């Protein structure tokens, strides 16, 4: 591949000019050793003082894996980087994906290295191995080929991966690829067993074309929209009655016909919170009418690829933390719970930062592209700290909320 | 002749769509002409310098300036237009390194790069951007016009582009020589090393020899600076650290100025001298943009600035960085939301101190705000030492873990041991998860009339008890806030309390122990003394009993 696709950013926009944040010494010499390599392999090169962007970078290590790897926070170019209508009008997102049995998710990020980057737009990937301390300038390069984490990269790349791809396409009828960034999704319908094999078929296939060995494995039979349930009780207090009309009244601003009249009179005079309260048998219909009417779906809910997903998550306690995927308040395309996060039942924004990516994953499955996050954390404790467990290539918006929503107890 | 290596021309635009400068030239006196003439005719002998021809439409303004003793005249060329019409570059030497990151050197020398600076050529297509004419005597002949070949001093690429070309000159020495250390500062070198006094003149030249190989002539800095090295503030002595010395100065009568220098030394100070506090003579601050009005110090802010200089009253250094050692830091609260700290790897040897204030907020609380220290002195230490440090703060184990295994949001702080410094951050509420059998259930309710500002705030139990209070000047949100007052006044140690206020469950939810709001305080103040609360939330006008009797008594 010696040609250069021709690429710029949009209309009256600049390179990135993102800073550099800083970097433990042991992440920076791990930045040095691979650089070092890239830059003998041709990949980057040193750049000069005539180039004033910046892209920051900092160092990750891949789900179960030991060495160190560079990731490069692209977000900002990839915001000023021109609409790729890539190669194309555009591909239909496969919405088989999200229903086949299970999928597995290959780093394919290694064949971008193998193509070059158009002249003209190199300057626009410089970035900075920061120095501690200012005790040295920062080492400055760009990069010569595809780098990972760019928009431009799979939309560069896709004749040659839809080439390379063909004959195991042709051979698998029913095996669906999905391609987003540096991942391919393999989803298959046949059991694990083979579902290892032909994913290993594959990833032999590849080499042959001119990898990392690794994978993850998927099931989006799950992902629906978890309905919204009601006690079942023999017996309730004055403040069961009080949370479940508060529910219901929460509940009716996504549901029709919602009632709590009957319920509320449940509640007449001023009794101790802790008194048992008999049902009525008006009473008991409405709740009843409540329970059918919240197993069917929501009415009119649908996505809309011009506007963004928007995900919520609530610290629910003991390592659960519940979610909320949608584009307008009430009309939830997913929702979803998380439980026990491995290898962090001491450490909140480690969970967190696992379930941002878990739920980015999901979102990526379903729609192709990933969601703008509404985050329960401080913003100085999530920038000091998320860096430190993340694990996938890509990285995606968020927002902090400083208020507690009253609604985190209705997703109990 | 011995070859010399040239020096690698970095390519240089103007910004796009931009031309280069047309300045008219001024006037100047004859007796500046004539300088001037001399000045550049030395410049072009050295090749600072080449004449053109008329073709180049080109033109920056030159001047001649003296000094008082100094009876020369000196060039001065003006850049500031070619400067708006030159692209960005990367400047990189913007940040500067603290002296409690860097260790001790045995021995450091400096060398003098000036001469250096001029080998650098100019990119060959940008010279010329930067055309200057000398205007003739009497204006009867053409102005003579020259254009540069080296960096000029005032244009806007020439820090970057100069400090870049060293920069690459020295990596190869560098990486060949790792026991010792090259910084850059000005046009000035400085090389440390900890090998042996001998050892290190031979590594000194054998880097001169090195420069030769471009032609780079590096003598000794001329009256060479004995320590102290006075550099960027600070006081670089060969063991310790402090910053050149802070006198606070003795006013009868401080103004906007002399208090916002003030604290700029306090400010300053407080990476070395502990404790420093900066709120009180900070918040006469707030909004004034005269810079000379003269504003009375309150008698806390007279009281800090005395606590300061008793402070000041020694000078106090910091310790150089043993990368051997582990790095802890220490974190005191000190009062109305300023905290200090301390960071050092042995007993009683800071490398720095520093301090933090509160983020600006309707609420807070103390465990946020020592969070939000840690946080802070977290990425000064990434910056500084490239790690974190091991903290030791003011909170028992068991009130940080109640804390964040019963906070709404996620919070973390890294690696961290209590120490028994007082006053020690505590949790001063806990509201229970469950109605409480055997308490008082107070159904709360507050309105007012939004037009007359005239409101009720009350409450009815399960007991029959009742209260209501007509109250004037108030909100809606005030009143809600003031009835569940009313509600922790009248009951005993433990209580339920029924409210439909969002925005009283929001607020105390986040579970703040001071507030900008009095009533907020006084609620505050109420749920310390309290042994049991359990905060019930219903939705407002649902006919939800208790509640709608209350709702009916305070709306009008
Ligand atoms: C080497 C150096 C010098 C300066 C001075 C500027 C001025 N004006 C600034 C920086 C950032 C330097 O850069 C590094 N400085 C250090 N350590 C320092 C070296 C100096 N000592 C003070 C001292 C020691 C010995 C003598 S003596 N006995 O020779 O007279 C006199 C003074 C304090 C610590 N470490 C590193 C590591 C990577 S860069 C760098
Ligand atoms: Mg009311």
């Amino acid at each position: 591949p010696i040609e250069t696709v021709p690429v710029k950013l949009k209309p009256g926009m600049d390179g990135p000019k993102v800073k550099q944040w800083p970097l433990t010494e042991e992440k920076i010499k791990a930045l040095v050793e691979i650089c070092t390599e890239m830059e003998k392999e041709g990949k980057i090169s040193k750049i000069g003082p005539e180039n004033p962007y910046n892209t920051p970078v900092f160092a990750i290590k891949k789900k179960d894996s030991t060495k160190w790897r560079k990731l490069v926070d692209f977000r900002e170019l990839n915001k000023r980087t021109q609409d790729f209508w890539e190669v194309q009008l555009g591909i239909p997102h496969p919405a088989g994906l999200k229903k086949k049995k299970s999928v597995t998710v290959l780093d394919v990020g290694d064949a971008y290295f193998s193509v070059p980057l158009d002249e003209d737009f190199r300057k626009y990937t410089a970035f900075t191995i920061p120095s501690i301390n200012n005790e040295t300038p920062g080492i400055r390069y760009q990069y010569n080929v595809l780098p990972q984490g760019w928009k431009g990269s799979p939309a560069i790349f896709q004749s040659s991966m839809t080439k390379i791809l063909e004959p195991f396409k042709k051979q698998n009828p029913d095996i669906v690829i999905y391609q987003y960034m540096d991942d391919l999704y393999v989803g298959s319908d046949l059991e694990i067993g083979q579902h290892r094999t032909k994913i290993e078929e594959l990833r032999q296939h590849l080499l042959r074309w001119g990898f990392l060995w690794m994978g993850y494995e998927l099931h989006p039979d799950k992902w629906t929209v978890q309905p919204i349930v009601l006690p079942e009780k023999d017996s309730w207090t004055v403040n069961d009655i009080q949370k479940l009309v508060g529910k219901l009244n929460w509940a009716s601003q996504i549901y029709p016909g919602i009632k709590v009249r009957q319920l509320s009179k449940l509640l007449r005079g001023t009794k101790a919170l802790t008194e048992v309260i008999p049902l009525t048998e008006e009473a008991e219909l409405e709740l009843a009418e409540n329970r059918e009417i919240l197993k069917e779906p929501v009415h009119g809910v649908y996505y809309d690829p011009s506007k963004d997903l928007i995900a919520e998550i609530q610290k629910q306690g003991q390592g659960q933390w519940t979610y909320q995927i949608y584009q307008e308040p009430f009309k939830n395309l997913k929702t979803g719970k998380y439980a026990r996060m491995r290898g962090a039942h001491t450490n909140d924004v480690k969970q967190l930062t696992e379930a941002v990516q878990k739920i980015t994953t999901e979102s990526i499955v379903i729609w192709g592209k990933t969601p703008k996050f509404k985050l329960p954390i401080q913003k100085e404790t999530w920038e000091t700290w998320w860096t430190e467990y993340w694990q996938a290539t890509w990285i995606p918006e968020w927002e902090f909320v400083n208020t507690p929503p009253l609604v985190k107890l209705w997703y109990q | 002749m011995v070859p010399i290596s040239p020096i690698e021309t970095v390519p240089v635009k103007l910004k796009p769509g931009m031309d280069g400068p047309k300045v008219k030239q001024w006037p100047l006196t004859e007796e500046k002409i004539k300088a001037l003439v001399e000045i550049c005719t030395e410049m072009e002998k050295e090749g600072k310098i080449s004449k053109i021809g008329p073709e180049n439409p080109y033109n920056t303004p030159v001047f001649a300036i003296k000094k008082k003793d100094s009876t020369k005249w000196r060039k001065l060329v003006d850049f500031r237009e070619l400067n708006k019409r030159t692209q960005d570059f990367w400047e990189v030497q913007l940040g500067i390194p603290h002296p409690a990151g860097l260790p001790k050197k045995k021995s450091v020398t400096v060398l003098d790069v000036g001469d250096a600076y001029f080998s650098v050529p100019l990119d060959e297509d940008f010279r010329k951007y930067t055309a200057f004419t000398i205007p003739s005597i009497n204006n009867e002949t053409p102005g003579i016009r020259y254009q540069y070949n080296v960096l000029p001093q005032g244009w806007k690429g020439s820090p970057a582009i100069f400090q870049s070309s060293m920069t690459k000159i020295l990596e190869p020495f560098a990486a060949q020589n790792p026991d010792i250390v090259i910084y850059q500062y000005m046009d000035d070198l400085y090389v440390g090393s900890d090998l042996e006094i001998g050892q290190h003149r031979t590594k000194i030249e054998e880097l001169r020899q090195h420069l030769l190989r471009w032609g780079l002539t590096t003598p000794d800095k001329k009256h060479q600076k004995e320590p102290p090295f006075l550099w960027m503030g600070y006081e670089l002595h060969p063991d310790k650290w402090t910053v050149q010395p802070i006198v606070l100065p003795e006013k009868d009568s401080w103004t906007v100025n002399d208090i916002q220098k003030l604290v700029g030394k306090l400010n300053w100070a407080s990476q070395i001298y502990p404790g420093i506090k900066v709120r009180q003579l900070s918040k006469l601050l707030r909004g004034t943009k005269a810079l000379t009005e003269v504003i009375p110090l309150t008698e806390e802010a007279e009281l800090e600035l005395a606590e300061n200089r008793e402070i000041l009253k020694e000078p106090v250094h910091g310790v150089y960085y043993d990368p051997s050692k582990d790095l802890i830091a220490e974190i005191q609260k000190q009062g109305q939301g300023q905290w200090t700290y301390q960071i050092y790897q042995e007993p009683f040897k800071n490398l720095k101190t520093g301090k933090y204030a509160r983020m600006r907020g309707a609420h807070t609380n103390d465990v946020k705000q020592l969070t939000e220290a840690v946080q802070k002195i977290t990425t000064e230490s990434i910056v500084i030492w490239g790690k974190t440090p091991k903290f030791k703060l003011p909170i028992q184990k068991e009130t940080w873990e109640t804390w964040w295994t019963e906070y709404w949001q996620a919070t973390w702080i890294p690696e961290w041991e209590f120490v028994n410094t007082p006053p020690l951050v505590k949790l001063w509420y806990q509201l229970e998860k469950e109605p409480i059998v055997g308490a008082e259930t107070f159904y709360v309710d507050g309105a007012a009339n939004r037009e007359t500002k005239l409101g009720k705030a009350g409450y009815v139990t399960n007991k029959g008890r009742q209260k209501v209070v007509p109250l004037t000047n108030t909100t809606n949100q005030k009143t809600e806030l003031q009835a569940i007052y009313l509600a922790l006044q009248d009951s005993g140690l433990e209580v339920n309390i029924v409210t439909d206020s969002q925005y009283a469950l929001g607020i105390i939810q986040a579970q703040p122990d001071k507030s900008e709001s009095e009533l907020v305080n006084q609620i505050i103040e109420q749920l310390i003394k309290k042994e049991k609360v359990y905060l019930a939330w219903v939705p407002a006008h649902k006919g939800i009993g208790g509640n709608e009797q209350v709702d009916k008594l305070v709306s009008a």
